[PDB]
């Protein structure tokens, strides 16, 4: 679990010291930046079964072929349909625990650690969730580091997708 | 406004066949006959005392009110001529308690239960400004006893259906008991006397026991106790594609 | 973290003050200083309220006192000891 | 509800034993007073305002936590009925010294009084007090003792009465504890 | 009307029943005590300009105020209403007196005299102030025989007591 | 501001402080004599020493407070958890609050200098606002307890 | 019999020693409780056959299904041994309150009941419902005092959980 | 096996010298405190079989994998033996809670338990979720928190009894781990 806790405790240990101020300033950098990201956090909260389904039927408008060809795979039939709303559901709440929790600890632990594996063997693009975390990022509508908040969470994941 | 069960798993409500004879040209209303008058009047015997196993000896007292009721069928003009007799005084008021009797007031005349601790204060304050005479003429005379019952019908213990608030049917089940039931078994001390001041509910026994035949009455009781836990803060959640979501 | 230090101790400020119409007699002192309970000066109020109490006849019957049992002493089946020990023998009270 | 007469009369149907002279010691001395009560009843209901208000501001004066805000005697609303409540204990007491009998007061005026004020949540310990302020007030009328309320009456004494009514208050005191 | 007679017959029309000698036996404490009571009759009867004015004006110096400009005895007349309207109350207990129970008082004098007494702004304590001076003005021995004033002083403070 | 006011209200307190305690404290078994009766908590000898302390303690911290102008001391020393320690123990609270109100009716009798039993010597002025101050004071400690 | 005395003196007997001081601070809480549970018990004692009926009559509400025919509480021979169950289970209740332990409880009610509701075709879970219909209608100021009823509900859950 | 009298008492015997005055605190401070505990050792003793049949049903309820064809709580044996196991573990917090030290659970209890599920093949980390459970009931119950049903108690706090039995639950879940 990466938070700016650990990885300060996790630099102490590995001296074998004390908890310098170097540290202790580490954790005070997360102490005056965590107010706007619980308030990230309870937006995101709110707006979820909103943004979920808005972010399907963009990738669905996107990519209508997932929605035509026939197969496991593809969002065809009505459990492809359902599982997709259950993946970005799965993305919406990686971000959110990110948010809370201060760091990429997470959805490093939950989300990306072996994805493309998953995505090679099931072969699911990650073009499709990389069309869903875009309108997330440009459809939840934050102001101010709020924003820069919940968005440098997003493009993590965007990026890891790339 | 519905009432479930009030005129299926109930009988229909007794008294004067119609008010528009009351606009009396040559007469007030049609002779009931003496046969259809002494049931009535035994009909209001049983709702204004509630089953109070009234002797003759004490019925020898009532004479000049029925006799007056016979002549002219205000059946309102009855009851207020009754509540004010010393039959009525001596049975609820002579040896209660103060709410008893204004409870008692609500299940006798008006068919209903005391909805709220205001109720019960504004009684208060216009019994102490100079009788309880004025308490019945209030109760009598109000709007509620217009828009329920009139001068037409025996005030009844009506199941409405679409209650002001659901305390009242809860302490409506509570005063009225079953059949064979009398305003005399607890020596005073009324029923809602803690749970009006109080604000929380009624026994469930006890108002299973006067609801009427064929009502699933009693069941769907689960064994750990029944009144709820104001302190409680439960967490519900729904359910979302992604996961679960509480509200705070 | 919550408990009062001094409330146990019985210790309150003494204040003294000199006075003697000159500006350089007048002085002002506070010393912390714990107060004693006095054994014998409570004795001469107890008993006199005792008195009191016993002689208003107001007070007798909107203060019902409690009766106290006695202590056990043992009887000897002779009453001169059992109702007049010598302990209580002979006392009788003065009226001034 | 009963009196001193009908007293003795139900005492005596448990046995089914007539009312005989033996029994009527206890009521001929009842009416050997009976100008006594009246003169005790009407110096105590001619006071009847006086006494309440001095008693909820005597309770007042030593409980300033019932002023308090979340007090039970915050408001004025709250004030005026415990203001009331003086006056429905006081006016059943004296219907209780006036019939020489307490069978009307805890039938009607304390049956069920300590739940109605549990349910409420009035304080009992103030209303104790309010209550003892309401007895001393009591005997101090019945025993034309009190400072100022200077009465004429008939020389005798009334302590009987005094102890009657005392016991009487200690009834509604022990009702509602 | 409040009186002893009709407290009990009143009850018997409620319980309808016939008077009883529970009912006859009140009456014959009227007829011991109307002789007392009615003592008191010619002594407020007869006596009764003087006591108003003893009155009145014992009112108004306990409350000097009352005279400003603005209050309830800004000019004459109304200070003329003002003994006026303690006359009535002692007329309404001289009646009182004469019935033998608080009949008049309380649907005459004391009946709504709440809604007067407010909205047209009369202190209900200078009201009590007389009428008080005229229970402590009296003198049992010289005025009356001893129970006439333990019954004229019963009723008095009974409306000192209703006003209040 | 001026002291020869404050340094006299203070000194009209601590002169005659024993006589007020003890008549404080027999003034309130006056009014009720249960507190005497065996089965009373002053019944004993040693409680009623103590008592006595207690109400020299209280007196103590309000003319302290009085001479220094605020109740910041009064609050931190004396009242701090007092009301719980005499439920504790077990104290008839309504009684200490009756003894507390006796001995501010006799705090500002003596001044006033309107005290009907002993006279002091004192220059010409209005000594009320202290006599309001040490109302409040004694409100203060009224209140703490309850 | 399981109880504040017994089971320190068995603790004892078993190691073979005598009583110590704390087998006499022991009995110091069971003079200290027995001011709460033996009025609990009086008041049980003096008011049973209105609680025995007040309960029975909640098993036969919640299960309206056994005075069918084939079920255990057909005709009147059954109900009125379910009364005597059930009065049975009170009077045990009331020993327990007594004895201070759940012996009486243990040993005349509880040990052995699993085999002959299960032989006998008698359903637990009414004999429970009446058992929790009776805890749930208890006030501590309006039925007995507040450890009155801390000691009454923990016998009343006691055998709850032991029949369930 | 320690209470929290005799932890004192261990831990001033490696000292070697007389306790009183600095360790006698915490003691007058647990024994001023005892009627809540035995208050929240009674409120938890009468609600055990619901809280080990709602724990064992929820830990179900979130993993239907045990309950599946060849899970650890398939059969009738199993599933009575993890009700047994469930409240095994109640038995002795209770314990741990009662003598306000956790001696007791380590000793009897948790001695041993972490290779014995390994060696039955028990799932270690459902248990831990039952635990948990049981846990947030026991803690609702002692604060009077509970949804289901509402005690009687005093007026008060006595939340450090639930931060104590919180304590032990997440020992006892941590040394299955
Ligand atoms: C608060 C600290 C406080 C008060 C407020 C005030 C209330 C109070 N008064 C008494 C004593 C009496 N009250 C009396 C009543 C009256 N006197 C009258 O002249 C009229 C008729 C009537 C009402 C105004 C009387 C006569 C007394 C003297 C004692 C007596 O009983 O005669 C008490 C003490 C209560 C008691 O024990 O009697 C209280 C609390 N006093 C305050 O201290
Ligand atoms: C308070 C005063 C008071 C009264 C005086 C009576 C008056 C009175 N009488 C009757 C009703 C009656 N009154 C009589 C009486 C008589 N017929 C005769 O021929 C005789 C002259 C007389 C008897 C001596 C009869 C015979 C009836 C009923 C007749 C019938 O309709 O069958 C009724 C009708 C009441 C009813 O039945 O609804 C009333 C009000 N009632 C009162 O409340
Ligand atoms: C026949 C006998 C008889 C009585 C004795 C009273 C008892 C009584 N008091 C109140 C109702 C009340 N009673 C009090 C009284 C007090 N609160 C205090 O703290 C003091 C101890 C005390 C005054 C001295 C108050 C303050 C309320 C209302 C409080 C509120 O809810 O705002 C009510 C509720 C009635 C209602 O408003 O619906 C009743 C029945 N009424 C009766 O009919
Ligand atoms: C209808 C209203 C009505 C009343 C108010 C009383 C009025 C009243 N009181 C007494 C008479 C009396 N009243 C008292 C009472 C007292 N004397 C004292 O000095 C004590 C202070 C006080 C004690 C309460 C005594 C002692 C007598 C004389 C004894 C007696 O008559 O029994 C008498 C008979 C002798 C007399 O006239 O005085 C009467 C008529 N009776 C009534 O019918
Ligand atoms: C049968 C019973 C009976 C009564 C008691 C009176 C009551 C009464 N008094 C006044 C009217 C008045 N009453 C007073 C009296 C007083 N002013 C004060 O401040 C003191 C309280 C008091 C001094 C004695 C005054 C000054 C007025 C004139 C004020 C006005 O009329 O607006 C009025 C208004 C109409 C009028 O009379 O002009 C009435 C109804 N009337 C009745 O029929
Ligand atoms: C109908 C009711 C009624 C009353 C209440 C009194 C009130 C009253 N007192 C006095 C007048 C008087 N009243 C008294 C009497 C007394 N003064 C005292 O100091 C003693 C307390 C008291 C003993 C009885 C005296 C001495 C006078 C003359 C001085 C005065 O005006 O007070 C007067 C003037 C005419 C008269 O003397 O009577 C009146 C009306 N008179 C009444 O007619
Ligand atoms: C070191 C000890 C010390 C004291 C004890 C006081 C004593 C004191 N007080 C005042 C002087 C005074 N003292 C008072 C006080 C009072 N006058 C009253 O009428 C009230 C009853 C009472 C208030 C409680 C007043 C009003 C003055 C005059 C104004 C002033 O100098 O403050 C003076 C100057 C003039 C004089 O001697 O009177 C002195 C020395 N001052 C001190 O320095
Ligand atoms: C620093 C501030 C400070 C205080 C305010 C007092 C407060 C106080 N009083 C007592 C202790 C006591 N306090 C009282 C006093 C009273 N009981 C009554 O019934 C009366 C109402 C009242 C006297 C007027 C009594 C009687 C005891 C002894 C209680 C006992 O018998 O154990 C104790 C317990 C320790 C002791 O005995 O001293 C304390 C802390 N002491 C302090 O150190
Ligand atoms: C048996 C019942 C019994 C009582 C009820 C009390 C009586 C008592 N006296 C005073 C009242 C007082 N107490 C004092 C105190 C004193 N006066 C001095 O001159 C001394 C220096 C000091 C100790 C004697 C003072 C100064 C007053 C006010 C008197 C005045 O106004 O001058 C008070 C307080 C205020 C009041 O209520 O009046 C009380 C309760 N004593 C009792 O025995
Ligand atoms: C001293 C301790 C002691 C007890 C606790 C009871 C326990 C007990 N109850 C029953 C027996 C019973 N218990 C019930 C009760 C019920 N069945 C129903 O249909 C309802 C579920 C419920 C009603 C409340 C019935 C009907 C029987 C009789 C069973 C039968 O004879 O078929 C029996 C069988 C013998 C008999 O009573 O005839 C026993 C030993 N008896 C004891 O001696
Ligand atoms: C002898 C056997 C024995 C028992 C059966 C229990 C019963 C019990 N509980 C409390 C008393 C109490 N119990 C609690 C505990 C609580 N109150 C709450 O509001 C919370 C829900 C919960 C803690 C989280 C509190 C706060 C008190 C008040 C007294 C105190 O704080 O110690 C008391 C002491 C006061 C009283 O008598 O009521 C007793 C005997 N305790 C025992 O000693
Ligand atoms: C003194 C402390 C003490 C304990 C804690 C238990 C510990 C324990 N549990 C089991 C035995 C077991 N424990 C469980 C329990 C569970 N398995 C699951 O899947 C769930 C997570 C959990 C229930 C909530 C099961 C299912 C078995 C039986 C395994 C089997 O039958 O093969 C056994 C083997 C003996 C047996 O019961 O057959 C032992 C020693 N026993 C003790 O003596
Ligand atoms: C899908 C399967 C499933 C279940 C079986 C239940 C099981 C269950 N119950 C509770 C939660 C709880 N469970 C209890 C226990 C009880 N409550 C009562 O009213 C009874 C007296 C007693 C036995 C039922 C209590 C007291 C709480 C918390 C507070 C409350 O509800 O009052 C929790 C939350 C625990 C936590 O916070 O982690 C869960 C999962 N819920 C589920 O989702
Ligand atoms: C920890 C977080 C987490 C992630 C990220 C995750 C992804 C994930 N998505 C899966 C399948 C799937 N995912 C999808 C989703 C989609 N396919 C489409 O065509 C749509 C465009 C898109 C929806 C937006 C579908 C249809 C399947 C079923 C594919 C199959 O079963 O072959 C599977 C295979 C297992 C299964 O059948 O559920 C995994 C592991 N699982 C996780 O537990």
């Amino acid at each position: 679990m990466k938070t700016p806790i650990t990885e300060a405790i996790a630099t102490a240990d590995n001296q074998g010291r004390f908890l310098s101020n170097t540290e202790l300033q580490a954790v005070n950098g997360r102490y005056q930046r965590a107010t706007a990201s619980l308030t990230a956090a309870k937006a995101l909260t709110g707006s979820a079964q909103r943004l979920i389904t808005g972010a399907a039927q963009a990738v669905y408008n996107k990519f209508p072929y997932t929605t035509q060809m026939p197969g496991p795979a593809y969002a065809s039939s009505a459990i492809g349909k359902a599982k997709c709303a259950r993946d970005i559901g799965y993305y919406l709440r990686m971000v959110t625990y990110c948010l809370v929790v201060g760091g990429t600890g997470p959805m490093d632990e939950y989300l990306v650690a072996g994805l493309e594996e998953i995505n090679r063997s099931f072969d699911l693009s990650p073009s499709w969730y990389i069309e869903a975390l875009q309108y997330i990022k440009n459809s939840h509508g934050l102001s101010g580091q709020v924003a820069n908040e919940a968005n440098a969470y997003i493009d993590y994941a965007i990026n890891t997708l790339s | 406004a519905f009432s479930s069960i009030q005129n299926v798993l109930t009988d229909a409500p007794l008294g004067t066949p119609s008010a528009m004879g009351f606009l009396d040209e040559r007469t007030e209303k049609p002779l009931m006959g003496p046969s259809e008058m002494d049931e009535l009047v035994y009909a209001v015997y049983k709702q204004v005392f509630g089953n109070a196993h009234i002797m003759e000896s004490e019925r020898a007292e009532l004479r000049d009110a029925e006799s007056l009721f016979r002549y002219l069928r205000d059946v309102r003009e009855f009851v207020r001529a009754l509540a004010k007799s010393n039959a009525y005084t001596s049975r609820f008021l002579q040896g209660n308690q103060q709410y008893r009797f204004f409870e008692l007031n609500f299940k006798h005349l008006l068919g209903r239960g005391p909805r709220s601790l205001e109720e019960m204060a504004s009684h208060s304050a216009l019994y102490a400004e100079g009788g309880f005479e004025a308490v019945i003429d209030a109760i009598l005379d109000s709007d509620e006893y217009a828009q329920e019952f009139g001068s037409t019908v025996v005030p009844y213990c009506r199941f409405k259906g679409e209650y002001p608030t659901n305390e009242e049917f809860n302490r409506m089940l509570v005063l009225k008991g079953a059949n064979s039931t009398s305003d005399k078994a607890g020596k005073g001390r009324s029923k809602l006397c803690y749970s009006i001041a109080a604000g929380c509910s009624q026994n469930w026994l006890s108002m299973s026991k006067a609801l009427p035949f064929g009502t699933e009455k009693g069941t769907g009781f689960n064994l750990i106790s029944s009144s709820r836990n104001p302190a409680a803060r439960p967490r519900i959640g729904t359910k979302i594609p992604g996961g679960v979501v509480f509200s705070s | 973290a919550k408990k009062n230090q001094y409330m146990g101790t019985s210790v309150a400020p003494e204040i003294v003050l000199t006075d003697k119409g000159s500006d350089m007699s007048r002085k002002v002192k506070t010393e912390d200083k714990k107060v004693a309970a006095d054994q014998a000066a409570a004795m001469g109020i107890l008993a006199n309220m005792s008195l009191y109490a016993s002689l208003n006849p107001v007070k007798r019957m909107t203060y019902k006192a409690k009766e106290q049992a006695p202590a056990y002493v043992k009887k000897t089946g002779n009453p001169v000891e059992d109702f007049y020990p010598s302990s209580w023998r002979n006392m009788a009270p003065v009226i001034s | 509800m009963l009196d001193a007469f009908s007293r003795v009369v139900v005492n005596s149907d448990a046995k089914a034993a007539y009312v005989g002279g033996s029994d009527l010691q206890a009521l001929k001395s009842f009416i050997a007073d009976g100008n006594k009560r009246l003169d005790a009843v009407n110096s105590i209901v001619s006071n009847a305002s006086c006494m309440v208000s001095d008693a909820v501001s005597g309770m007042i004066c030593e409980n300033p936590g019932l002023i308090s805000p979340g007090g039970n005697c915050y408001t004025n609303r709250r004030m005026a009925a415990c203001l009331r409540d003086g006056e429905i204990i006081l006016r059943y007491v004296s219907y209780a010294l006036l019939a020489g009998d307490a069978s009307v007061l805890e039938d009607r005026c304390l049956n069920g009084l300590k739940e109605t004020y549990i349910a409420l949540g009035v304080p009992t310990n103030s209303s104790i007090r309010a209550v003892s302020i309401m007895k001393a007030q009591a005997v101090a009328f019945i025993t034309n003792t009190a400072t100022e309320r200077k009465m004429s009456f008939a020389a005798g004494d009334c302590t009987s009465l005094a102890s009657e009514v005392a016991s009487y208050f200690d009834r509604v005191g022990a009702a509602i504890s | 009307m409040k009186s002893v007679i009709t407290t009990v017959v009143s009850a018997a029309d409620a319980a309808g029943r016939f008077p009883s000698n529970s009912d006859l036996e009140s009456i014959q404490g009227n007829i011991q005590r109307s002789a007392a009571r009615l003592e008191a009759a010619e002594k407020l009867a007869g006596n009764h300009e003087a006591v108003v004015k003893e009155a009145g004006d014992a009112c108004f110096a306990k409350y000097a105020y009352l005279k400003n400009p603005g209050e309830a005895g800004e000019n004459q007349e109304k200070i003329n209403k003002c003994y006026r309207d303690v006359d009535h109350y002692m007329r309404l207990v001289n009646y009182c007196l004469v019935v033998g129970g608080t009949g008049p008082l309380d649907e005459w004098g004391i009946a709504g005299a709440r809604e007067v007494y407010r909205t047209l702004n009369l202190p209900t304590s200078a009201y009590v102030a007389s009428i008080a001076y005229t229970r402590d003005r009296l003198c049992v021995p010289r005025d009356m025989s001893a129970q006439a004033g333990v019954e004229f002083s019963a009723y008095l403070d009974y409306l000192i007591n209703a006003l209040s």
